[PDB]
RNA sequence: AGGCUAAGGCGUGUCGGAGUAAUUCAGUUAAGGGAAUUCGGCAAAUUAGCUCCGUAACUUCGGGAUAAGGAGUGCCUGCU
RNA sequence: UGCUUUUAGUACGAGAGGAACCAAGCAGCGGCGCCACUGGUGUACCGGUUGUCUGACAAGGCAUCGCCGGGCAGCUACGCGCUCAGGAAUAAGAGCUGAAUGCAUCUAAGCUCGAACUCUGACCUAAAAAGAGACCUCUUUAAGGAUUCCGGUAAAAGACC
């Protein structure tokens, strides 16, 4: 089923309780950066993305990784072949929930003059590539930007127990149009 | 049964044979003939196929020394002689001690139990053998005599035997002088040699013949008939009629201690621990089945088999596989293989029990200053620490515009070429901020540059690195962000220097159990709340949430966090890092959404509020002190000490130990500048002196705005002192 | 198999959640039957020290978990006694993975293991770190 | 035969009797009796405990 | 409330008894495992007061809520 | 009644694969007994402590043994000890001798082997075995038994020792 969970939300809302909810039904929580410290204050138990994509991380915050043939992996059809390839490789994971909103792009007029080097330093790159990626899978893996829909996704886990084409195909939709 | 392997059986019973051990060493000045004698002392008995060594310098078993003629820093090798018809493990102490090195020093020589004072035949007794002597006696490491080079005398000074004899004869005097000197009482425990007595060989390491007044009767070869086969080119039959190995290894274990004899003095002078105590019972008389006692003084990283840490087993049986601990970074780390040292190469063994320096594989916790143990908490010979940054950068600059590639691969090199220093390098101006960690060092590598790369450079006026501090505790002030949809009431305040050293420690760290953490900051001083509320930890600045009940501030954390870190690394006032400080954050008005909370809105809210409360809380600068070490002459002392007080000398020691006047003190790092110079100058050019970071200090208020415009101005900032009122905006 | 020179009661019946202890990526472990285990009426499958079960990961990766495989129970709370008249007992109960022979899936063994297993499967001892 | 120290009251293990405590860590711990084992498992520490010869020892450090 | 005590009311409704076996009504405790028992966790066990922190999906916007999940708690000395 | 070692990587087989007699240990289940060891219980006993009462201390009552910790004896298992056979006669079956039926034939007589079966044999019970037993000792107003007394290796009453 679903039994990987990539959440590096920008936003930290919902995030404790959707990764209980994930620990639960098991789905091993691959988080970083901010997340990571959150879940494992909270109980939480997280893994850090060090040991995934082959190389470490970097500036938590907004940066983290951004690695090709994993974010392939996850990207769509992570059983057919040629696709599925980008999430195996060299410990490379199957990660097959991802939920990574986009914290909004602000300018912030600094009272000395707009701040417009930190403005454009705080624009997330990582976040809307993982994102597009997991949402083009309209297929297998699943993806979740919208912060508002925790309840709806885990719902339909728990009960149905896997995740629902329909859904599937919202969650990315919604997903690439976020990144828009 | 090849006669290695035999000797290596007999490696293993000698190995479980504490009483049939002797970790010697050697003791000498420069070019007065180390690496020589070890080689050829190796190669003397033959303990390998001759061939192996010599070419390949085996007690050279590093890289450094493996081209110099002269032994430089550690490592060990090994020697079983036969005397009266019985064999005797003889582990071959590398020495650290060359005139460039300060602790490993100590750290040797609190592994050798006895050397060798080697002093050439003519240049006679040096400043160095000195120095190294002196010392050695001071932990305790009885020596004998062996003044090589004598081969020198014999023929090119062309000086006859009875000349020969007055010349060594005046050595033997000056010798005993200087240890009458060091220590009165051992020279009352009979520790001085004399060739009469055994302890003091005469020969050439360059042509391994070398006698001794015992072996000289014994064959019958007389200094008389030494001469004659030098003058007749001889040296060869010398040799071999009396080998150098011979009359050393003779020196090594007829008249120098055993793991078992040394350990007893040497644990009763270095260490300090009530010898009541186990451990201290177990080291001093040669127990191993005892808390395990491993100081490792070296870190034989093998390429092909990983970090092999080389040790001397002073306490603690080496059975195969034993989770352990150290000296101060007692943490949790095992112990896996343990090779002993055979010839210069690691042999692998199982169990080795007392005096025998092992190599072990497989610990993390396991460098200079840590005493691998089993017991958590091990207590120390000598204390040590751990921590070491660079506090004194140059700017390094590249004259001729030639060299500027060749200048940046150079310095790419230096830092792993010596771990110390922190270079800035640039493109932008092509300044290379060296940062070092002493005038002295930073003068010294500046220097290897143009000499073993020789770029043609040099260096600029070296300025000293100092950390912002607050100065009381403040008033809530209201960090807002540009939108105003976020508010950060929060103040800050002093850090309990207690806090703060624990946590340059390390064992405070935001990695550890809630629990675990909390205890040690409660006791520490951080009140209950404060400890229990703690988020962050970065150098010596913590930002202690102390609010309660306010919605989406566990979320938020981050932003505020990365501000916090930011303001710390360089603060309001000098733009240095922050230091010793400590915010509580009081209140936290908060949007409801993230979108008036994005990171661009929180980031600097915090910011601009730490910084406002910093200046608010009279901002001063930290100055490092440096901890001076000054091995000069008893007499010596006048302009000395005069000069260290002109230069706020903090004495806490002065050891005038007979003839030696080795002054203590504390002087701070900026003031140092100059030092080195005057102290020799004026003490006729006898002040060997030495230092270590003495410790960030709250700067003497007396000129501290002097001090700040200085660095406003060095550093290009404006005049205007940057008032904290501008930062604490509307 | 190998007799061993201790007495060992067959502590763990089946259905006990066991922490496995190698790398193999399987953490909790429970019981589902034990091999060269013949039972009588009503008679939980029993397993101590020594006994190869048959176990189903219930918690670790998921390439482990709802696996059927083969596990070595190498530490139990309940006491056995040595030849010597000396009874030995764990802190807690332990497993390791392995196969039919006796080998293990896993490369190293965190905690100490019986030396009865490490005795009656020579590899199990090789792999854990040290035997009690 | 092997002697063995009781962890807890430091009496010696007569021989075909008494226990051996295995923790996590590969520590071991002989206990000569019930009493032993159930103190050492309460917290209790033996230089606390005045019947036994390490609190003993502690109260005769005075 | 429950417990221990006043006042007041009572010992008022079959005895004795040597292990007083097995069995049974009602209880206490129980190594290791922990629902494998059973139609079914029936029964039993767990938790439990108060203070503080913190509290989700969903919602008819009232709630869910004591949600969940964490920390403290005795005595003595001196006090605000 | 299984597993493992050995036989044996052998016979067999081109290889792959792969036995059997004998021998050893261990294990599962069953049976019988036992309590040195280990575990449980242990309302004997010892301690800590909450609430309350006896004026306080001390010493005590009550609250499930108030609760909590420990625990000797005893009992107990989750602990421990012991728990092959051999022989006879047979079933299926394999043979010997052997005619009817010159030969042949395990069969019609006769004969030898042949199972976790049956019997015997190492266990328990058994003079109320109506054929109601054998032997020895003691003594015939005795031997000896019971009752009373102090008990427990025994015990529901009896009985038993």
């Amino acid at each position: 089923m679903v039994k990987r969970a990539l959440l590096s939300v920008s936003d930290k809302t919902g995030i404790t309780e959707f990764a209980r909810g994930l620990e639960a039904l098991g789905v091993k929580i691959i988080s970083t950066g901010g997340t990571a410290k959150i879940l494992r204050d909270a109980g939480i138990e997280v893994t850090d993305v060090s040991e995934v994509t082959g190389y470490p991380e970097m500036m938590g915050g907004r940066v983290k990784t951004l690695h090709p043939r994993i974010h392939g992996g996850l990207l769509c059809l992570r059983e057919s072949k040629e696709q599925m390839e980008e999430a195996e490789k060299e410990d490379i994971s199957l990660i097959d929930l991802v939920a990574v909103n986009l914290y909004p792009f602000e300018i912030t007029i600094s009272k000395e003059g707009v701040e417009l080097e930190e403005a454009i330093e705080n624009i997330d790159i990582g976040g809307p590539t993982l994102l597009r990626s997991a949402a083009k899978n309209y297929r297998s893996v699943t993806v979740i930007s919208n912060p508002s829909d925790y309840g709806h996704v885990l719902k339909e886990l728990r009960s149905s127990g896997i995740i629902s084409d329909k859904t599937r195909a919202n969650l990315a939709v919604k997903a690439f149009r976020h990144t828009a | 049964m090849g006669r290695r392997k035999k000797m290596v059986e007999r490696v293993t019973t000698l190995m479980n044979d504490p009483q049939r051990i002797r970790n010697i060493g050697i003791v000498a000045h420069i070019d007065h003939g180390k690496t020589t004698l070890s080689d050829n002392l190796l190669a003397g008995a033959g303990m390998i196929s001759k061939e192996l060594a010599g070419k390949q310098l085996f007690m050279d078993s590093d890289e450094e020394e493996q081209a110099r003629g002269i032994t430089i820093d550690s490592s060990n090798v090994s020697m079983v002689h036969t005397f009266d018809n019985e064999d005797y493990l003889i582990n071959l102490i590398d020495t650290p001690g060359h005139v460039d090195f300060g602790g490993d020093v100590t750290r040797a020589m609190r592994a050798v139990d006895g050397a060798v004072v080697v002093v050439d035949a003519v240049e006679g007794t040096m400043p160095q053998t000195e120095t190294v002597l002196r010392q050695a006696l001071r932990e305790h490491v009885r020596p004998v005599l062996f003044v090589n080079k004598v081969d020198r005398l014999i023929n090119e000074l062309q000086v006859d035997s009875q000349e020969m004899q007055i010349r060594l004869g005046k050595v033997i005097d000056h010798v005993n002088k200087l240890i009458k000197n060091m220590n009165p009482e051992k020279f009352k425990a009979g520790w001085k040699v004399d060739a009469a007595a055994g302890t003091v060989a005469f020969g050439s390491a360059l042509y391994n013949w070398a006698i001794s007044v015992p072996m000289m009767k014994k064959t019958g070869v007389s200094f008389k008939d030494v001469y004659d086969y030098c003058k007749a080119g001889d040296m060869k039959s010398l040799a071999e009629k009396c080998p150098l190995h011979e009359a050393v290894l003779d020196m090594v274990i007829h008249f120098l201690p055993n793991p078992i004899e040394a350990q007893k003095g040497r644990v009763k002078v270095i260490w300090h621990g009530d010898e009541n105590t186990e451990i201290g019972k177990a080291m001093t008389h040669a127990n191993a089945e005892g808390d395990l006692a491993f100081m490792v003084t070296d870190i034989s990283v093998d390429p092909h088999a990983g970090e092999v840490a080389t040790g001397r087993l002073f306490s603690g049986s080496l059975t195969r596989g034993m989770e352990v601990f150290t000296s101060g970074s007692a943490r949790k780390s095992r112990v896996q293989q343990v090779g002993i040292f055979m010839g210069p190469e690691r042999l692998e063994v199982d169990k080795i029990p007392a005096g025998n320096i092992a190599a072990v594989t497989g610990l993390k916790e396991a460098i200079v200053g840590s005493t691998v143990t089993t017991l958590d908490g091990m207590t120390p010979f000598e204390s040590i620490r751990h921590v070491s940054e660079p506090v004194v950068t140059v700017a390094v600059e590249a004259k001729h515009t030639k060299d500027l590639p060749k200048l940046i691969e150079v310095l790419r090199q230096v830092a792993k070429e010596d771990p110390t220093l922190q270079i800035t390098l640039d493109e932008e101006t092509g300044e290379h901020l060296m940062a070092g960690m002493g005038e002295l060092h930073l003068e010294v590598i500046a220097h290897r540059i143009e000499r073993d790369k020789n770029v043609e450079i040099t260096t600029s006026k070296p300025i000293v690195v100092y950390r912002e501090t607050i100065k009381k505790k403040t008033e809530p002030i209201e960090g807002k962000s540009p939108n105003r949809h976020n508010r950060f009431y929060i103040y800050a305040e002093p850090l309990d220097t207690e806090i703060v050293s624990a946590i340059k420690e390390g064992e405070v760290s935001m990695n550890l159990p809630e629990l675990e953490r909390r205890q040690k900051l409660i006791d520490l001083g951080m009140e209950k709340e404060e400890a229990k509320g703690i988020v962050g930890i970065f150098n010596s600045n913590i930002f202690i949430d102390m609010t309660k009940g306010i919605q989406y501030l566990n979320e938020t954390m981050e932003l505020v966090l990365d501000g916090f870190e930011e303001v710390m690394r360089a603060g309001p006032l000098t733009r240095e890092p922050v230091a010793n400080v400590k915010c509580v954050l009081v209140d936290a008005k908060l949007h409801e959404d993230a979108i008036h909370r994005g990171p661009a809105q929180i980031i600097p809210a915090a910011r601009q509020a730490i910084q406002a409360g910093m200046l608010m809380a009279e901002d001063s600068l930290l100055e490092p002190y440096q901890k001076v070490f000054v091995q000069v002459p008893q007499l010596l002392m006048g302009g000395a000490t005069k000069e260290l007080q002109g230069r706020r000398g903090i004495i806490l020691n002065m050891t005038t130990e007979g003839d030696l006047a080795i002054i203590e003190a504390r002087v701070p790092v900026a003031e140092m500048f100059g030092f080195a110079g005057e102290i020799r100058s004026a003490t006729e050019g006898r002040a060997m002196w030495s230092t270590e970071f003495g410790g960030f200090d709250v700067v003497p208020s007396s000129i501290l705005n002097d001090i700040v415009g200085q660095i406003r101005e060095r550093k290009g900032l404006k005049k205007e002192l940057p008032k904290a009122s501008d930062f604490l905006s509307m | 198999m190998k007799g061993m020179r201790s007495n060992i009661p067959r502590a763990l019946n089946a259905g006990a959640q066991i922490a496995c202890v190698d790398n193999t990526g399987a953490k909790v472990v429970e019981i589902i039957s034990v091999k060269k285990y013949r039972g009588v009426k009503n008679r939980m499958p029993c397993a101590g020290i020594g006994d190869m079960c048959v176990v189903s990961v219930k918690k670790g990766t998921p390439e482990m978990r709802k696996q059927v495989l083969l596990a070595v129970v190498v530490r139990q709370k309940q006491e056995f006694r040595r030849p010597d008249g000396l009874h030995v007992s764990f802190e807690d109960n332990a497993m390791v993975i392995t196969d039919e022979e006796g080998i293990p899936k896993g490369t190293d063994i965190k905690g100490p293991v019986a030396r009865e297993v490490a005795e009656r499967f020579p590899k199990i001892g090789t792999t854990a770190s040290i035997i009690v | 035969m092997e002697q063995r120290k009781c962890y807890f009251c430091g009496k010696m293990l007569e021989p075909g009797t008494g226990k051996l405590y295995v923790k996590k860590d590969g520590s071991t711990y002989f206990m000569c009796s019930s009493k032993c084992m159930s103190n050492f498992a309460l917290g209790r520490l033996p230089r606390r405990t005045e019947w036994t010869e390490k609190g003993k020892i502690q109260l005769k450090k005075a």
